RNA sequence: CGACGACGUUGAUAGGCCGGGUGUGUAAGCGCAGCGAUGCGUUGAGCUAACCGGUACUAAUGAACCGUGAGGCUUAACCU
RNA sequence: GGCUCUGUUGGUUCUCCCGCAACGCUACUCUGUUUACCAGGUCAGGUCCGGAAGGAAGCAGCCAAGGCAGAUGACGCGUGUGCCGGGAUGUAGCUGGCAGGGCC
């Protein structure tokens, strides 16, 4: 019995299900877009857009904590440098999930996710 | 004025470097006056300065020719993009009937707005719309709109005088509700800022009608005065858009932006005449565009930057179409260039070791079979070139019909350039020494020719 | 699993975001004290899943598709 | 001290016609590009006939031309401008002057 229960387990043990979502959120991060599943990416939201939450709000605590989230240096120093600014005005929402045909292989449901400013910035630049 | 005070001030400021922070200062005081001589609200002017400056710290002016007016360039860009989105209408989806709500100034047009939007919802969008007047205390107001609602062909809710603003519009509501009317154009008296009682009027009629769309409305000669109204009627009520009027005169109409940043709501609609007919949807482009005059300078700078930007639309365009890949254009270039630098009987000589597998006699003349590949992709379109893998067979039969043979040799240089495009991309894939020494003679078993 | 329930922009259905509650128990950095471990101050600090209250930031699409066009015969009882 | 309506006259609006001057609207065409063979012209290359002389079917390219757009003159449909324009017409509606009564 499920009720009211948040998290999906997604057919892994409990570490194996939060390396996977730190590598999927730095994978994200620096691409600014991905193709994963479509459950995997409802689960990728609530792990990057806090992460992004954090990067509103510039200290060397903020810096540290989100280097314990995902682990990494290029990710955090981004995350503070770009996204933190980028996103300043906006409130939640930094992620748009678009689902796509099925993995030929295996006929899973996909999804690009990406940060809404993807587009713009990539245009602009 | 604008472009030439520009240029002279980067002109005469700093020489031809990359634009700095410290040339920029004459420029913005120069935009600072202006936009106050355009009637813009000084603290939007200051705010869309600062945006200005952070433009203004990563220019890649250098480049170009004239430096003044890529600049115009951007202020107009980021003025358009303060101005907001086009094709920005009114939400008549919304549950029947649709109530629009007046708010503004006195003597701001807008029960002349409420005749426009009538006709214009009228004739248009085919809505059926019932319109009533709000206003007891301006003399013949309600005759007025009423007058404009028989010239417009709009049904008309009779309102006295005598009569309450509240009860006034509860009626016209449920009337609109009782008879299934569309669109319900609410029209009230114009009001000041500082009157509290007509403020807590207007909250009342906002709080009874539960408006879909609240407008406001002002003036374009407004003054400074714009960034108070704008501020107390934006606090006072949650505004769905603003209705600019007036905008037929000679006015510089900064007012605009200064509603436009302070508030935040889009301009949905710009009146462009006093009579109910003349309606015009809000351009940012055009509003943001002019306010100016000049002449003779602006045309020749159009039309160096159109013909820099078809140059280097087309440049980039030849060398995009020639770097997708190997094509028939390449494959004709290396054709023509062998069949005039072609080495049968020297190639013979400069390979070795296919030459003692393969017979040496097997080399085919190269005149007969080139002449034939050259006329034969001579018989080509531009497109069945570049494009190759949309050829089929009745282009086949056209080929073939063009040069006089047989479609089976049209399918053979076909086969034969399709070897051509694999093994060239297999020379663009990998090294052409890893790729020169992979190539390797097929022999089927040790026997020779078996 | 089908199924039932809510919602699909005229929208609070989901996540996010803001506020609270809860839980843990005074983060990190800095300053002071000590030779040093550690302690004291900033400080009930910092973080906080599934909870509660708000907020259209992201996704809930304009459409299309299924379904039709007054509904058998007989008899009776009223009605022309 | 004001007003109304008759006699006469000056304007104005509507319906019809027209002049001068002053502001504003479609369909076609000029440029921008587009359409493989199956509308057309030139038709390279090649190919067919001939010893030769030369002709021929016709691909591509180019030009019409056929799609889609950026605007050029005349036709078609309108007008709170001025000459209080010139006229026709109302048994009309509105307004003013004058000769005035009468009502207060
Ligand atoms: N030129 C022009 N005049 C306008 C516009 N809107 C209103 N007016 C003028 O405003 C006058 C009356 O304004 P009104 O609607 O009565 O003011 P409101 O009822 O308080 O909004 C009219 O004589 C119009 O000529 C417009 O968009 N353009
Ligand atoms: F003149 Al108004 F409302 F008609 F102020
Ligand atoms: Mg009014």
């Amino acid at each position: 019995m499920r009720h009211r229960k948040s998290g999906r387990q997604l057919n892994r043990n409990s570490s194996h299900r939060q390396a996977m979502f730190r590598n999927m959120a730095g994978s994200l991060v620096r691409h600014e877009i991905i193709k994963t599943t479509l459950p995997k990416a409802k689960e990728l939201r609530r792990v990057v857009e806090p992460l992004i939450t954090l990067a509103k709000t510039d200290s060397v605590a903020n810096r540290r904590l989100a280097f314990a989230r995902t682990r990494d240096n290029e990710i955090v120093a981004k995350l503070f440098n770009e996204l933190g600014p980028r996103f300043a005005s906006r409130a939640g929402g930094y992620t748009r999930i678009l689902k796509c045909g099925f993995r030929a292989g295996d006929n899973a449901p996909m999804a690009y996710i990406e940060l809404v400013d993807r587009s713009e910035k990539a245009e602009a630049a | 004025n604008l472009t030439d005070r520009l240029s002279r001030t980067l002109r005469n400021i700093s020489g031809r470097g990359r634009l700095t922070e410290d040339n920029v200062k004459d420029t913005l005081r120069e935009v600072r006056m202006a936009l106050l001589e355009a009637d813009v609200a000084l603290p939007v002017v200051r705010e869309f300065i600062n945006r200005v400056k952070e433009k203004a710290v990563g220019h890649e002016v250098n480049k170009s020719l004239t430096p003044g007016q890529e600049f115009v360039k951007i202020v107009r860009n980021e003025l358009v993009a303060a101005m907001g989105e086009e094709n920005q209408t009114l939400n008549l989806a919304a549950q029947p009937p649709a109530v629009v709500l007046m708010a503004g100034l006195q003597g701001a047009g807008k029960t002349t707005s409420v005749g426009k939007l009538g006709k214009f919802l009228r004739e248009k969008h085919k809505k059926k719309v019932l319109v009533v007047s709000a206003d007891v205390y301006r003399p013949a107001a309600i005759k007025q709109l009423e007058t404009l609602a028989e010239q417009v062909g709009v049904d008309f809710f009779p309102s006295d005088v005598g009569q309450k603003p509240v009860d006034i519009v509860n009626a016209a509501l449920k009337e609109a509700k009782l008879k299934f009317y569309d669109v319900l154009l609410v029209d009230t008296a114009g009001r000041l800022h500082v009157d509290e009682a007509m403020m807590d009027e207007i909250k009342q009629v906002h709080a009874s009608i539960n408006p879909v769309e609240t407008l406001f409305v002002v003036d374009a000669m407004t003054g400074q005065d714009a960034a108070n109204t704008a501020k107390a009627f934006n606090e006072a009520l949650p505004l769905t858009g603003v209705v600019l009027t007036k905008v037929d005169g000679d006015a510089r109409g900064g007012a605009a932006l200064s509603i436009r940043h302070i508030t935040g709501k889009p301009i949905k609609f710009l009146g462009v005449g006093e009579k109910t007919e003349a309606l015009e949807p809000f351009h940012p482009d055009r509003i943001a565009s002019r306010i100016l005059g000049m002449g003779d300078v602006l045309s020749l700078i159009e039309d160096i930057e159109s013909k820099v930007d078809r140059a280097q639309a087309e440049k980039l365009a030849s060398k995009l179409k020639k770097g997708d890949g190997f094509d028939l254009n390449d494959f004709l270039e290396q054709l023509r260039q062998m069949k005039n630098m072609g080495g049968x009987x020297x190639x013979x000589x400069x390979x070795x070791x296919x030459x003692x597998x393969x017979x040496x006699x097997x080399x085919x003349x190269d005149d007969k079979v080139l002449v034939r590949m050259e006329a034969i992709i001579n018989s080509m379109t531009m497109k069945e070139r570049a494009k190759p893998e949309i050829i089929k067979g009745s282009r086949k039969r056209r080929i073939a019909a063009g040069c006089g043979m047989q479609v089976q040799d049209v399918n053979r240089l076909l086969k034969q350039f399709d070897d051509m495009q694999r093994m060239m991309k297999k020379m663009k894939k990998g090294g052409x020494x890893x790729x020169x020494x992979x190539x390797x003679x097929x022999x089927x078993x040790x026997x020779x020719x078996x």
